[PDB]
């Protein structure tokens, strides 16, 4: 095929978050897998998507890689820090949810962040457990906790408790 | 007549064309 | 013609309307069928069509799909629900025609909306019936149900009755 | 031999005139044989040319469409109507020549109205005939009726005529 | 070859004069010419290349049109009269040539509009004599009607003297 | 197999820095491997890029080319110069960091500029010892030199430092 | 690889200054060698490379030529004079270097209008005895004659003289 | 960054673009 990141849309710059560095590893994971391009090849041409303030910062480090996967081990060690644990269950508990929003959109970002916590180290009951603390007064008063059981029922009562 | 503002086509005009409206523009 | 969804220019973010998620997931599926791209081997690079609000929800529940039907089931089941009936019907007899829009405007939104029920559970005879208790007073005292013969007609007949000044 | 129309420039709106319609149905057409394009494989792509009005419209009629040439059919019916008879013979007498106004455009101009009636129903003696009793006295007042046939000399004198002024 | 005119930039629209209607249909025999586009099939494709007022004109007279020939004999008649000889006689001799024009720019035009005149009427030792009375006193002085005798040496004579 | 350069929209005016003619050199490299186009074929249309100074640079050095690698080492030796040695170690110690800027900025920049010098030269432990003695007082007062190796545990130690305040 | 002038974006007006004539012929000439055109197939499809206001004067002197390399020379000849080596030699040493700009720049131009002499008739070294007689006091007084040994000496040490605040 | 104003495109400025400056534009 046609080995080389030459027809790529994608860019990264020196933004610090979770979310825009993931997306991108995902992203050029998938189209270097997808078109067939060589384990090899890719590397040659990894310097042609930086751009800004992240350009300087590879020109600092290419003593150091090598093969295709220590320059995303590098991208991802030096813009995705593992945070500890307590800084995660402090960030957790704060801003509860307000009136105006959906309960889709408060559950998906609530458990997307729950989970750089260190694997296996919870099952899915104490997990809802947890969650079930910060919901507003108005989808409360009708669910109660003994009736739900697994983490997919309680997205169905609140969106039938939500249609009216 | 009425060139594109922004694509500098003469097929449409300025609310409307494919590399504003969508295309991940507007950044 | 070997191709995937490396090129497509079409793609969707976070919002929570109606009209852009049945746009979304139709031009999607009419590329899939056109260009030929195989029934699995799509499910593979659906990640390179969603911007950075949907990605973290398409990380999240990766493993609960097998196959292609499934995935555009639940996108359309998490993002917005699908219409039933009942509020189709509601809907139609709401607002009655104005006293100013030309009658060619007021039949194509009424066909548009008309569209969405179960295929073939109404003939076009019943159709007319329905559309035609809601027209403005200026058409319904000269036009009458004795001949109309289908929606041709309807049109012909309303513009030759609004080209003459009422 | 295959491939969509997404890198088309031209779109159609919906506005109940002629020029718009055919200047875009003859670009489509010439897209359409430019690219290589098949007959069957290009009805399916055609809903992203539309937005606005016209999207809605294509939403409501789409079970009675079955190949290319219906498609074109339904879209010439629906957004540009055929004007009777008698309406072209009202427009026709309702609008004679201002003082400032070369020939040209004027006999252009109603030349180009006339085309619309059915075919063969008009001789070129007979239609120039019809054509006076509207010029402005400016013209009226040299040439005469008998001292023309075709419509080549009517521009003649009327250069002549106003090139002397 | 790629038998129609879609890949061309060439318009037309209603001025009125010889020299753009001229250089159109120039452009359009040499493009039709050197593609291999057919005889026939060209005028199919013809009403694709106007605009504007041309539009018009040509929805009124497409009747009389049938063959590739008769198409532009119509466009360079209702486009391009014939012009009488008495209002080119007038329109020559009008506007001698003012101290800064270059003696090239002059002797091109005037060269071009004495062709409209019915051909074969003039050698070229009386056109010569015709265009030698317009001249400035500048370019005048120095060489002499005896000296020259063809239409090309006048214009280096010229030359040398505008040197300086 | 064959094609022009006319395609593009890159071009080089002249100016003497880094990052542009990196920039442009490898946008060169890129589209020539991407339509195909031969060695001894692209040399002939390089012209066409240039504008400005850079046209009438082309214009003067010209018979000294041969090949395409030629071209590109005198471009890349008369618009960017190396810089030797002292000056480098001169720039190194005349900016020390203010009160408001991250850890992050700052080493990326002092690491960024340390790598022109020739390589072999230097080690980490060396190199890391030199680092120090230009940090402000906020982190200095905490981490000390006998408690960090390599320069993944200072970023660490300034994140926490960060934090906290 | 068969092709004609049809697809060319480089065209020509009427302006009479001489940089415009020089770029354009060899651009045209750059693109015929290029892509294979034959020797005598484009003077048949010169035409399409006119604008409004040349177009009369191709249309009233095409009988006076019959091969590529006339038609080129008429146009040289028409439209701009070459430029004989006196007056090259005359606007090379009317001005002299200024105070301020930088030796690149100068070097640069002078090199530039010293190409346009006929090949061959000036080898390095006599080149670079003419262009040092008009540098600006404050290199004159560094750097002499003894050592320069080519071109890219005299930058080297400019640029080392230069970075030092003079 | 300092995308082309007429063109569109992420390579050049205002005053020097192909469209513009020739290809028979500015009429
Ligand atoms: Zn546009
Ligand atoms: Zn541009």
């Amino acid at each position: 095929g046609k080995g080389n990141f030459s027809a790529c849309t994608h860019s990264f710059g020196g933004t610090r978050d979770h979310d825009v560095v993931e997306e991108f590893i995902g992203n050029i994971e998938t189209y270097k897998d997808v078109e067939g391009i060589s384990d090899e090849n890719a590397l040659k041409g990894i310097s042609l998507l930086f751009y800004g303030m992240a350009s300087t910062w590879w020109q600092g480090v290419r003593k150091e890689a090598t093969t295709w996967k220590e320059a995303i081990a590098l991208i991802r060690e030096h813009f995705s820090p593992t945070k500890p644990a307590y800084q995660i269950y402090m960030e957790f508990f704060q801003n509860k949810q307000d009136d105006h929003d959906p309960i889709d959109t408060f559950v998906i970002q609530k458990r997307a962040l729950l989970a750089q916590l260190p694997s296996g180290r919870h099952d899915e009951e104490t997990e809802l457990d947890l969650l079930f603390g910060l919901l507003n007064i108005k989808y409360r008063k009708h669910i109660s906790r003994h009736s739900v059981h697994t983490f997919k029922d309680l997205l169905e009562q609140g969106r039938i408790i939500e249609h009216n | 007549t009425t060139r594109c503002t922004y694509c500098s086509f003469r097929g449409h005009t300025f609310d409307n064309c494919r590399k504003r409206q969508k295309d991940r523009q507007e950044e």
